[PDB]
């Protein structure tokens, strides 16, 4: 493993000497510059090297005819056509009881529930994932909104923030339940 | 060794025809576009005619062209054959 | 189309094959065997991991310069064709029609380096009558791969190779495109055609001999101190091979005081290391070898390191 | 019966080789073009074309994929992905075994690779990728440079001076900030001084005494 | 009608979003049967439904509609004259694509359409007919049935208003056909539309360059009989007369060149009007005013027509804008070799006057080199400036270099190794190494060679070889001794003209023999030079220190490297051994290859293939036997054994029938190449007839008679056959049948071969 | 989509009368309007060669053997105009641009006048001038005489089409879809009807009123001055009456009245046999066929079919039909006389 997620190549680029500018001489004009190739620095600071993961980001996934997934911040919402909010709120229940799935407090009132730790099992990753997701049903435009929120996200102990897990993860608990469904 | 080519292309009635007054228009339609200029703080047109056949040494015509801040009154420095 | 080696000029055409064959530098007793011939061959693919083909052939060889020596003058002799004795320059040419069949099995994973699936060819040959030697040879060769680890780097893998000809009507096999063993892909301890019946002059050198019995058996290890970049170019194994050939003609002892070469039980094993590295200039092989048991007369190659083939 | 066909290549290319992989994902984006996943497919198909290193049909996913889709939040990692890709065809030769320099040989692909970074550093300032990216770039102008230097090298070597003097001139107008434009800065002065054109020559003497080495 | 809700039925693939942003009609509006056919004409203009209804429930406003049928494959069968994926191509373009729908109304105008197609290229019996399959899921697969209509003869081709050029000797220099010989059946009596064009255009020309000044074609014909079995195509044309030719004019701005294009310009008075001369006439004049900075000129042509004397003037209007200088010249393509080879070999240097031929000198020279495959000149200029242009070469690689190598070490053996590798480009420094090694059990071949073709970067090379090479000669007993040679060889060379190269060197050889049998040749050398060997006994021996130096004369002037179509080849070296060394001999030898096309495409080539070569000894000294000359074999002569031309050995006891080669040798080989269209380059296909002869010119007569007299070549072998080339990724290669008409009692002949060649 | 087969021969009268001599090479491939003509007890007739004979009307003789053709000599001179007799002159026109004027007797008399193309049309005769439709879009018009008098017209643009005459005015069809007509002294009235959306489209005018086909196939009825009273539904019609008998390109046969295009009826027994122009003979209709079979129709409703072989090759030329005889020229090249 570890693999699947770094570039390939060396990081020899990285090495690179700085680019120092030179001074000018005493009554002298340098052409400072003209053409493009100028680089403006921000400092980051992201990952560099291998230590950047290149793994694709997960989209959320609309199995539904005419289902609408958007992502923003910590929320996968999957946007469906359909008659009435209440009766679908307990088929998305039957799915996270069928993948059983631990609920430490839930409300069919306020159609929303907040689950325990998620245990993920990718291949393509070595230290798996622990998720704490909200799953609520929230109807917008006279259809309803499936959303998830990942509450908790945690790598081997240690609680993550990086933002591409966020996204991967709060969308494979989106895939699971649009899968489901 | 083979013909070294360098520069511009000069002729005596072409060298001759420009004078103190002139702008950067017409002399660059009588002459052509310099092949190098001066790009430290002034502004000089450097017309260098070099050739050198094989093991015959140089000859080389050196026109300088050295403008006002607005590209009018042309001094004319020339500087025949080189020594 | 063609390829040019030590041994052969091989032109193939798309099935017009020219063969040029020189054993007077080659590792076999000093022959020469120019060839010219065409074949069809219709193949049939059955689940896309089996298929068969049914060909027609026709071959011409052709024998120049056969340096004297019995076991091959047997050939010439049941034909007809009375043996010159001690001569250094003689001449015989026929031609042969050719049926050849086969069956092949592919299962496997990648192109380079596997890991995991099967591969076999059975492959065989009778003439039509009309030729002039009517005889029987069939072949097979078989590879498999099967890991020992999840992550699918601690393989063990295992090849046999199986090959037995035969003459009928009376008539007998031809000396020429008969098996040989000893290379660097047979038994890596032995040069490139070492086991066999030995040539017997008017020595030690091995003229071949019409069946032949392969197996190896070896565990893949992954590479402990390699570089960053090179994980899946650089394997490393370790192997013990045995093999042996025998004839079916020369059983009789009436040339006695001679092994007589129809006994394969002297096994010829042989067990050494292999690293076989994919360069970007190109393929290395390289093997440390001891002949833990070997048989007389016979040549031995513990280090070999070949750049290219 | 595409969610199965998708499930199966997400097993593999989360746990098992790439060959399989691209192969299961161009079969489903052949049977299904306009598929509800049509997006993460080609995705996934252009990340199996660069780590198995197929190169052209990566780079035509790529150009696909930008055609097809001008607006979308992961653009960043198409556009760093056709960068990645250009880079390994530059530098991807033999001679890093034997260790010969590298920066003679054509640099169309270091140009295009240069383009590509500059646009997404321009477009994206807050992505993941931007440290990666303004590294390359540096690497790329550092190479490009070295490449000019070699050119007015040999011409010095050679001999026609009036292409020494424009191709100095040529870089230090592009490549203000590096090594080779230094080093290089001595030759310019040479070819001034071998014509008889002693004002320049002087000024060359001046910036290169102000800028030891 | 106040509307509360709106509600839909038999959405499936169009969503209720899309379908309720394209209704005028909204929820909580106040409706007219009016609003309700907008909405229905505005719900059928999205392309997206078949029938549509739109309907007032209780409150609420239904709108009823069945999409179109989802296309899920496109099948063809039938079209034999049409690729399935083109054919697709032009159908995702019209509108039917998979993924997209089908409108029904339309399946009529697709077969039209096709059909339409088909008709616009000749088969007007052409049917195309849409087969529609339903699936699950309001999808469906149509499938296109492409008939070929019966084929259309183009009957005729009438010319009316000729009077001086027959009708046939027209249709014979036109293109298309009308009665095909049954005899030649490479030809079809088809119907284009743009070689119709290029039969107008054919014909004008063919009447233009005859001397006829007035000439147009008035209209042209195209009929059919009506049945769709026969095209008439019918041209009606009309000359005035043959006209001559008086004088040319020049006038323009042209800067002084004058006296050259009055030389180029003269016609003779008594000649008439041309066709192709003028246009010749004015593209030289092109090329003659761009050999000098004026790359892009502008010359028009057109003559003032005097119908009085039946004779016409013409006049030339130059107008050459200002010089071009040349600002950068980049290479792109080359991947391996570096920038700096390719700078050393352009000849025409940056920041100067651009001259069009020394652009394309470079350009030969970097074909003639034979690392590339293609070169290609283009010019490109930058916008930003009035006069100032760029010079790229695009190059695509070729790869000729081979590693063989092999070591194999044993405890109870010697160690064998195998060793093959040469290469014109190491890492495309623009060297060249070659090692070749073989040792099998008792020989034993070693040389190494580097050269460098740019020590300086005027031209000067230098490089060297070394070699060792010994063998036990106890493997086949028929003329082989104990021979043991290591020597060093360092050269230099340097051209003198733009094609001329001179080469010198110095050289040390040491040959050491041994354990030879007599026959008289030999010791015919022997017995000048060294010792008195026992005439039946073997195990003599001879050392020899030799210090040669060798002179080189090479002319190379080809188009390519390694196929050649044009120029010719001269190769001479000799060496000369100095005094202080142990025999003395001089040995000279010369190449020659020449080739000429006939045609203009540089396909079919003719190609002589001349050697020739002479040694001789210094002072009674006798010609070292083994560095003798062999003929025979691939290559040098073809339909022979290796190394089997010339006199055969006489051993003492008294005759055997070895081959030992001798002093003067003489081969000249003629082959015509032709084409092969079948592979799409690699391949080279001809055929050779050569001579070779190899003699003695030592071998007197006064002591034998029935030993056949060597010395009087009147004997000259001869050889004809076909040979085929063809150039590997391993190396090149050459394989040809031979058969030789003549041949002489001892030639060892052999009619298949196959070796490196070239 | 391909040959219909041949339908049963129920026959009620058999032709069983030929007397047959061939002329020329054939006509071979091409399509043409080699069609011999009668007139006077004598029977003239010519080929692609050159070659033109005349015969007895009774049994072949009365021969004379010209050759009409002319870097060679006797070069093919290309006749495609067919023949046309009457007054003692012959009329044959070619595809080099030239018509000649052969006197009867001998053939001794050949006169010529170049004209502006292919003379593809049957030339016709009038009034002292002989009428040439050309095949670029041409009508020229030469004297009976000598052929001084060439005045033209242009029409725009394969069919050529026969002119008729009618009180002193030419009726002529075009290869544009369009009929116009022409007054045959200088064309001093000119009127021009779109009746269009190869084909012969030659008018015979019957009470005043053109009748004209087309090559996609609407059959229109113009009045000869203006031509306002109009229905609408190779082509050969015939008017004898108040009935119209035609042969169309989708080669059923089919009967029309000549008041409207009412009564139709089918006959496609015969289907995309190629069928030549039809004739009356003798009160029944008679049609050819490309494969080489003459077929006979009756009038009443178009019923009954006589069939027979009668020649090898095939039939692509109008049959003629007056004094009692129906000759008919075969893609073979001979003559064929018929009674029944």
């Amino acid at each position: 493993s570890r693999y699947k997620r770094q570039v390939s190549g060396d990081e020899a680029y990285l090495e690179a000497a700085p680019l120092a500018e030179l001074h000018a001489p005493a009554g002298m004009i340098l052409p400072v510059t003209s053409g493009d190739y100028a680089i403006p620095v921000t400092n980051g600071s992201g990952a560099v090297g291998k230590a950047l993961d290149i793994r694709p980001p997960a989209q959320p996934l609309a199995l539904v005819s005419g289902a609408r997934t958007q992502f923003t911040g910590d929320t996968a919402s999957l946007l469906v056509e359909n008659g009435r909010g209440n009766t679908l709120w307990p088929q998305v229940v039957s799915v996270l009881q069928a993948k059983n799935y631990t609920i430490t407090q839930r409300d069919d009132a306020g159609q929303t529930l907040t689950t325990d730790w998620v245990q993920w099992n990718r291949l393509d990753e070595d230290e798996q994932y622990r998720g704490r997701y909200q799953i609520s049903v929230k109807p917008q435009g006279y259809q309803q909104a499936v959303t998830v929120k990942l509450l908790n996200l945690e790598q081997a102990g240690k609680p993550v923030a990086d933002a591409a897990s966020m996204q991967r993860y709060s969308t494979e608990m989106m895939n699971v339940i649009s899968a489901g469904l | 060794r083979p013909d070294i080519n360098q520069g511009n292309y000069l002729t005596a009635n072409d060298v001759s025809k420009i004078r103190v007054g002139m702008t950067q228009q017409q002399v660059a339609y009588a002459l052509g576009t310099p092949l190098m200029s001066d790009p430290f703080g002034t502004n000089t047109w450097f017309y260098v005619f070099r050739q050198q056949p094989g093991h015959e040494g140089v000859t080389q015509q050196t026109l300088t062209l050295t403008f006002n801040s607005s590209g009018v009154l042309t001094n004319i420095d020339n500087k025949p054959a080189l020594s | 189309n063609g390829t040019k080696n030590d041994y052969q000029c091989y032109a193939e055409l798309s099935r017009l094959f020219y063969n040029d064959f020189q054993a007077d530098d080659a590792d076999l007793s000093d022959y020469t065997n120019k060839s010219y011939g065409t074949d069809v061959t219709l193949g049939f693919p059955i689940n896309e991991y089996n298929s068969l083909r049914a060909g027609l052939g026709y071959v011409h060889n052709s024998l120049s310069n056969m340096q004297p020596q019995v076991a091959m003058w047997r050939y010439l002799y049941s034909m007809g064709e009375h043996p010159s004795t001690s001569d250094q320059d003689n001449s015989f040419k026929t031609d042969d029609f050719t049926f050849n069949y086969g069956w092949t099995y592919n299962k496997l994973d990648r192109g380079y380096f596997p890991t995991d699936g099967s591969r076999v060819n059975l492959t065989g040959k009778v003439t039509i009558p009309g030729s002039d030697n009517e005889y029987y040879k069939v072949t097979l060769d078989t590879a498999t791969y099967v890991p020992i680890d999840d992550d699918h780097k601690w393989v063990v893998l295992g090849r046999t190779r199986w090959g037995y000809g035969d003459g009928l009507g009376g008539k007998e096999m031809p000396f020429y495109e008969n098996f040989y063993a000893g290379g660097s892909s047979t038994v890596r301890g032995f040069q490139s055609n070492t086991i066999g019946p030995k040539a017997v002059y008017f020595s030690d050198d091995a003229v071949g001999g019409n069946a032949m019995a392969v197996a190896s058996l070896e565990f893949i290890t992954p590479t402990p101190f390699i570089s960053d970049k090179y994980a899946n170019s650089v394997r490393t194994s370790f192997f013990w091979d045995m093999g042996t050939v025998w004839d079916t003609n020369w059983d009789s002892s009436q040339y006695s005081g001679y092994p007589d070469y129809s006994d394969p039980s002297n096994i010829r094993m042989s067990a050494g290391i292999a690293l076989q590295w994919m360069s970007p200039l190109g393929p290395l092989v390289f093997s440390y070898a001891q002949p833990f048991k070997k048989y007389d007369g016979d040549k031995a190659e513990q280090f070999q390191f070949n750049i290219g083939k | 019966p595409p969610n199965e066909i998708y499930a199966t290549a997400q097993q593999k290319l989360q746990d098992g080789n790439w060959r399989q992989a691209i192969t299961q994902l161009e079969a489903l984006d052949n049977r299904y073009p306009f598929g509800p996943y049509s997006q993460q497919v080609q995705l996934d198909l252009i990340y199996a074309y660069y780590k198995n290193a197929d190169l052209p049909l990566a780079q035509a996913a790529i150009d696909r994929f930008i055609r097809l889709n001008p607006t979308h939040p992961n653009i960043d990692y198409v556009m760093y992905m056709r960068g990645l890709t250009n880079m390994a065809l530059d530098d991807s030769a033999l001679q890093g075994f034997f260790g010969v320099d590298r920066s003679d040989r054509d640099p169309q692909h270091a140009r295009a690779a240069f383009s590509d970074f500059s646009k997404l550093v321009r477009g994206y300032p807050n992505s993941q990728y931007t440290t990666d990216a303004t590294k390359r770039l540096v690497f790329l102008k550092d190479r490009l440079a070295k490449y000019e230097y070699s050119v007015a090298e040999y011409y010095t070597e050679r001999g026609a001076w009036v292409a020494v003097v424009n191709r100095v001139e040529g870089m230090l107008r592009d490549y203000p900030d590096t090594q080779a434009t230094r080093d290089a800065l001595p030759l310019m002065e040479n070819a001034y001084r071998q014509m008889q054109m002693n004002a320049q020559a002087e000024k060359v003497a001046k910036i290169i005494a102000a800028n030891s080495s | 009608f106040v509307v509360k809700d709106i509600h839909f039925e038999g959405l499936q693939r169009v969503a209720v979003g899309a379908a309720l942003l394209s209704m005028p009609v909204r929820t909580g509006d106040t409706v007219n049967d009016e609003d309700i056919s907008n909405t229905i004409r505005a719900l059928f203009a999205t392309g997206n439904f078949e029938d549509v209804r739109v309907l007032r429930d209780g409150d609420t406003l239904l709108v009823q509609v069945k999409e179109r049928p989802t296309i899920a494959s496109i099948t063809f069968s039938g079209n034999k004259s049409v690729k399935d994926d083109m054919l697709k191509q032009n159908l995702e373009a019209s509108g039917v694509r998979v993924g997209e729908s089908l409108d029904r109304t339309t399946i009529a105008d697709i077969e039209k359409g096709l059909e339409d197609f088909y008709y616009s290229v000749g088969k007007y019996s052409a049917s195309v007919k849409a087969v529609v399959t339903p699936l699950p899921r309001n999808r469906v697969d149509l499938k296109l049935v492409f008939q070929e209509g019966v084929s259309a003869e183009i009957q005729q081709i009438n010319i009316v208003g000729n009077h001086a050029f027959t009708t046939d000797e027209l249709i014979s220099h036109f293109q298309l056909r009308d009665e095909v010989p049954w005899w030649n059946v490479v030809g079809d009596r088809k119907y284009q539309k743009q070689k119709l064009a290029g039969d107008l255009e054919t014909l004008r020309s063919y009447y233009l360059d005859r001397g006829y000044a007035r000439f147009n074609i008035d209209s042209t014909q195209v009929s059919l009989t009506p049945d769709k079995k026969g095209i008439y195509v019918t041209v009606n044309i009309t000359e005035g007369d043959q006209y001559k030719l008086s004088g040319v004019e020049v006038s323009g701005n042209l800067a002084g060149h004058s006296a050259e294009i009055e030389q180029l310009t003269k016609i003779e008075p008594g000649e008439l009007y041309n066709g192709t001369k003028v246009t010749k006439m004015e593209d030289d004049i092109k090329k003659l005013l761009g050999r000098y900075g004026y790359a892009y000129p502008r010359v028009q042509s057109m003559p003032e027509i005097n119908d009085a004397d039946k004779t016409v003037k013409l006049r030339v209007n130059v107008d050459a804008g200002n010089r071009f200088y040349v600002r950068k010249i980049r290479f792109e393509g080359n991947d391996t070799s570096k920038d700096a080879v390719l700078r050393r070999e352009m000849r025409q240097m940056e920041g100067a006057w651009l001259g069009s031929d020394l652009v394309d000198q470079g350009k030969e020279r970097l074909n003639r080199l034979g690392f590339f495959e293609t070169v290609d000149t283009d010019t490109q200029r930058v916008p930003g400036s009035p006069d100032q242009v760029d010079v790229v070469y695009k190059v695509k690689e070729r790869n000729t270099g081979s590693f063989n190598f092999g070591i194999g070490y044993g405890t109870e053996s010697g160690v064998s190794f195998q060793a093959g590798v040469q290469q014109d480009n190491w890492l495309g420094t623009g060297y060249a190494v070659g090692i070749n090694g073989t040792k099998n059990d008792y020989q034993t071949y070693a040389e190494l060679s580097v050269t460098n073709p740019y020590f300086t970067v005027d031209g000067v090379s230098l490089g060297g070889r070394l070699f060792y090479n010994d063998f036990q000669a106890d493997d086949a007993d028929l003329s082989d001794y104990t021979n043991k040679s290591y020597g060093t060889d360092v050269t230099l060379g340097f051209p003198i003209n733009e094609y001329n190269s001179l080469r010198a060197g110095l050289g040390y050889v040491h040959n050491s023999l041994s354990n030879m049998q007599p026959q008289v040749a030999m010791w015919r050398y022997l017995y000048s030079m060294g010792e008195h060997p026992s005439t039946s006994d073997q195990d003599n021996s001879f050392k020899t220190d030799d210090f040669t130096f060798n002179y080189g004369w090479t002319y190379n002037k080809l188009d390519r490297g390694y196929f050649p179509t044009d120029g010719s080849r001269v190769n001479l070296t000799g060496k000369v051994t100095i005094p202080g060394s142990d025999n003395e001999y001089y040995k000279v030898t010369l190449d020659t290859a020449t080739y000429v096309p006939i045609d203009d495409d540089h396909k079919w080539v003719v190609l002589g293939r001349t050697r020739w070569g002479y040694g001789d000894g210094l002072g009674g000294k006798e010609m070292p036997f083994y560095e003798n000359f062999y003929a025979g074999g691939s290559s040098t002569v073809r339909g022979f054994q290796s190394n089997t031309i010339g006199p055969k050995a006489v051993y003492f006891p008294s005759k055997s029938d070895d081959a030992v080669g001798g002093n003067a040798m003489a081969v000249a080989s003629l082959e015509f190449i032709t084409p092969t269209p079948f592979i799409s380059n690699s391949v080279r296909t001809s055929f050779f007839w050569d001579m070779g002869t190899v003699w003695d010119t030592n071998w007197d007569s006064s002591q034998y008679s029935g030993y056949p007299d060597y010395s009087d070549p009147s004997n000259i072998r001869m050889s004809a056959g076909i040979a085929l080339q063809w150039m590997s990724p391993l190396g090149p290669l050459v394989f040809s049948y031979a058969q030789p008409f003549k041949k002489y009692d001892g030639d060892k002949a052999e009619q298949f071969q196959c070796n490196i060649g070239k | 989509v391909k040959m219909s087969p041949l339908p049963t021969v129920e026959n009620q009268f058999t032709p069983t009368t030929a007397w047959s001599t061939s002329v020329g090479s054939g006509i071979g491939n091409f399509y043409s309007n080699l069609h011999p003509a009668l007139a006077d007890n004598v029977v003239y007739a010519a080929d692609r060669a050159g070659l033109v004979k005349a015969l007895n009307a009774d049994d072949g003789k009365e021969i004379w053997s010209v050759s009409l053709a002319e870097w060679f000599s006797k070069e093919p001179a290309l006749l495609s105009g067919g023949v046309t007799v009457s007054g003692g002159h012959v009329y044959i026109g070619s595809e080099k641009a030239q018509v000649y004027a052969l006197n009867t007797s001998d053939g001794t008399v050949a006169w010529q006048t170049k004209v502006a193309g292919e003379a593809l049309s049957r030339p016709v005769v009038s009034d002292g001038l002989v009428l040439i439709h050309t095949s670029n879009g041409q009508l020229q018009a030469l004297n009976e005489a000598d052929g001084a008098v060439k005045w033209t017209v242009n029409l725009d643009m394969r069919g050529e089409s026969a002119p008729t005459t009618a009180f002193g005015a030419a009726v002529v069809g075009g290869d544009n879809g369009r009929v116009s007509a022409v007054l045959m002294e200088q064309g001093q009235m000119i009127w021009q009807q779109r009746i269009s959306q190869d084909v012969d489209t030659t008018p015979v005018v019957v009470n005043g009123v053109v009748f004209a086909l087309a090559y996609n196939g609407n059959l229109t009825a113009l009045d000869l001055r203006s031509g306002q009273i109009m229905w609408k539904r190779v082509n050969d019609f015939i008017v004898d009456g108040n009935r119209i008998y035609l042969v169309d390109q989708n080669d059923r046969v089919m009967a029309l009245t000549i008041d409207g295009g009412v009564t139709l009826w089918t006959q496609s027994d015969l289907l995309h046999r190629l069928l030549t122009s039809p004739v009356l003979y003798n009160g029944n209709l008679v049609v050819g066929d490309s494969e080489g079979y003459l077929h006979w129709i009756n009038v009443e409703d178009g019923r009954f079919v006589a069939q027979q072989k009668v020649d090898s090759s095939g039939f692509q030329t109008e049959p003629v039909a007056a004094d009692g005889k129906l000759l008919i020229q075969a893609k073979d090249g001979t003559v064929y006389s018929i009674t029944r």
